[PDB]
């Protein structure tokens, strides 16, 4: 029924009115048409599931606050429980969508090693973010999924991407924090940002004059992570 | 007229020295004045020109000479198409120590930057600096010792420290922006709010009164 | 689920600003036919007021766009079909909390300060629609709103002291009603004067009140200008 131009124009509207469901739909029957994403689309669709699944990531964080700050009273716990378990249930068909798609098409559309780096940083994150409302088992999986894509994508960054493109410098921060909060390890989370901060330092001149601020603000996460995690 | 008689006195002034560096330009944007000034500036003035401006010293006669005809060709030149990056190497300090990340300050002397990353990183240097600008002249078809390509920025030009930090070695390494250029410039539109990154960004009275 | 637990649910929803979920908890509440607390009566204000709320900020900017825009007529029909798709979600919120006011909270309501409070939000709602409301239907909503708004401010001048702050609310919306709607300066200036005046006289602990009066007096300095 509906075109590509059609439905980037859409997904266009949708962002402006604050209508990331509309957003996220849109490119979904974008990606699911089977062609590669021009950057451009690909951004539109990362923004679009970034809003729809960063506000139940905030409502989880919030519920999950009240129910340990609840009285002790068995309706009210239950309420609670119940209330957290609805917010993972569409957490997890949010990330399972994009896991879908990535799986699908995103991934192995990939032509260029930025896109690559892109969509497996992205598996890495929909992982991540499936592994902080999961428990036992299916959180060993998830937790071992996340790193693994977020592995494979620092592979490939470390090969085809200079030490300053901010693809690369994005994975080394959500990576790291992967290490820091998912694995509870301060000493992996700080070596590999401290790798990332150093090896982008060294090679400034390999900054691009399209994204060299997008560079400089992500290297000043990674240092100031650095500083906060090397306390005292 | 006004570019005759100070070309007169750069000629007057400096003899040779100035008239080795007339018609290295045929694409002739600026005057013979400029061009001599120019030239005579990044071949070895340069030194004494910039010591002087930093430290607040009254120019003597040539210094004077080289220092408006520099002004005049930074007047006619203005902002260039695109973004150049441009690279800069000091033993020392300079002028932006002072200035903290994500503020502007500016330097009293001229800014010599090249576009060869070579003839500046990184041995002896204590402070390297990546530069993004568009009101730089190139001089490289007026002046090149060392092929250094340079591109210079005028005197007192406002710059934007992006980032200040320190290699594992003690070297300053800066990212430095004409302020000028905006704070949307650098930004490729988009990527950073699709790269997700994992880091944090009626009144009360009613509430049930629904305030229009 | 009874409702107690629709009441805590709707607290929580509220809390993870989940607000589809708190508006649907409340209409459920409303639906049992008892009369609201004052606390369950302003979690269905505000539930509603943000569900609303955000249909009416997406359809200014969608309308700010498309005056903008004229220059592709696919480009112009997509723009088109996007507002209209947020006119009909919007006509439906208002028909769900105004088919409450009908069925249940006005005809429930025993004291006058909640009389005064749903007739003004029956009034507010049809303004709502009167905004993205055409032709006919428009004079219908209008019309049904300015009726809404009379018959609350008959029984506030009534009933209410003239600092009580569901009467300065109604008094600001009210205004507000004829200035946007009915484009008529000198009615809203008229409304919001009398009402100021009347609260200022009759002042004698309430910062409640005093932000409302400070709202309707800025209203006035700003469409006297």
């Amino acid at each position: 029924t509906m075109d590509k131009s059609e439905l980037v124009q859409k997904a266009k509207l949708a962002e402006q009115a604050e209508r990331y469901d509309d957003m996220a739909a849109a490119m979904k029957a974008v990606t699911e048409q089977g062609h590669e994403l021009s950057n451009e689309e690909r951004n539109l669709l990362s923004v679009a599931y970034k809003n729809v699944v960063g506000a139940r990531r905030s409502s989880w964080r919030v519920i999950s606050s009240i129910e340990q700050k609840t009285e002790r009273n068995e309706k009210k716990q239950q309420m609670g429980k119940e209330y957290r378990e609805k917010i993972e249930a569409e957490l997890q068909d949010i990330c399972n969508d994009v896991l879908e798609l990535l799986d699908k098409y995103l991934i192995p559309n990939a032509t260029q090693p930025e896109s690559k780096v892109f969509y497996l940083k992205m598996k890495g994150d929909y992982f991540r973010y499936l592994s902080e409302v999961a428990s036992g088992d299916n959180k060993q999986t998830t937790v071992s999924n996340s790193q693994q894509a977020y592995q494979e994508a620092f592979e490939i960054s470390k090969k085809e991407m200079q030490p300053t493109h901010p693809i690369r410098l994005g994975l080394a921060l959500n990576f790291s924090v992967f290490y820091y909060e998912i694995l509870n390890s301060p000493e992996k989370a700080c070596s590999l940002a401290k790798t990332a901060f150093d090896e982008a330092i060294a090679e400034l001149d390999t900054l691009n004059e399209e994204s060299y601020k997008d560079s400089t603000l992500i290297m000043q996460l990674l240092r100031d992570n650095l500083t906060l995690w090397t306390s005292e | 007229g006004a570019d005759k008689a100070l070309a007169d006195g750069l000629v007057k002034r400096f003899g040779a020295d100035a008239e080795k560096y007339l018609g290295r330009q045929p694409g002739g944007i600026h005057s013979d004045a400029e061009v001599m000034a120019l030239g005579l500036y990044t071949g070895i003035h340069y030194a004494d020109l910039n010591r002087a401006l930093r430290q607040g010293q009254e120019l003597d006669a040539g210094q004077k000479l080289i220092d408006q005809g520099m002004s005049a060709a930074f007047e006619k030149s203005g902002q260039a198409e695109q973004v150049v990056k441009t690279f800069r190497g000091t033993r020392g300090g300079d002028a932006f120590n002072a200035v903290e990340e994500g503020k502007v300050g500016h330097d009293d002397g001229y800014l010599s930057t090249s576009l060869n990353p070579g003839v500046a990183r990184s041995f002896g240097q204590g402070t390297i600096s990546t530069v993004f600008g568009r009101s730089g002249i190139d001089v490289s078809g007026i002046s090149n010792y060392k092929n250094a390509k340079a591109i210079l920025y005028n005197k007192e030009t406002d710059m934007r420290v992006l980032l200040s930090a320190s290699d594992e070695q003690g070297v300053t390494r800066r990212v430095l922006e004409e302020a000028a250029l905006g704070e949307l410039s650098g930004h490729s539109q988009g990527l950073l709010d699709a790269l997700d990154l994992a880091s944090k960004p009626v009144r009360l009275r009613m509430r049930g009164l629904d305030l229009a």
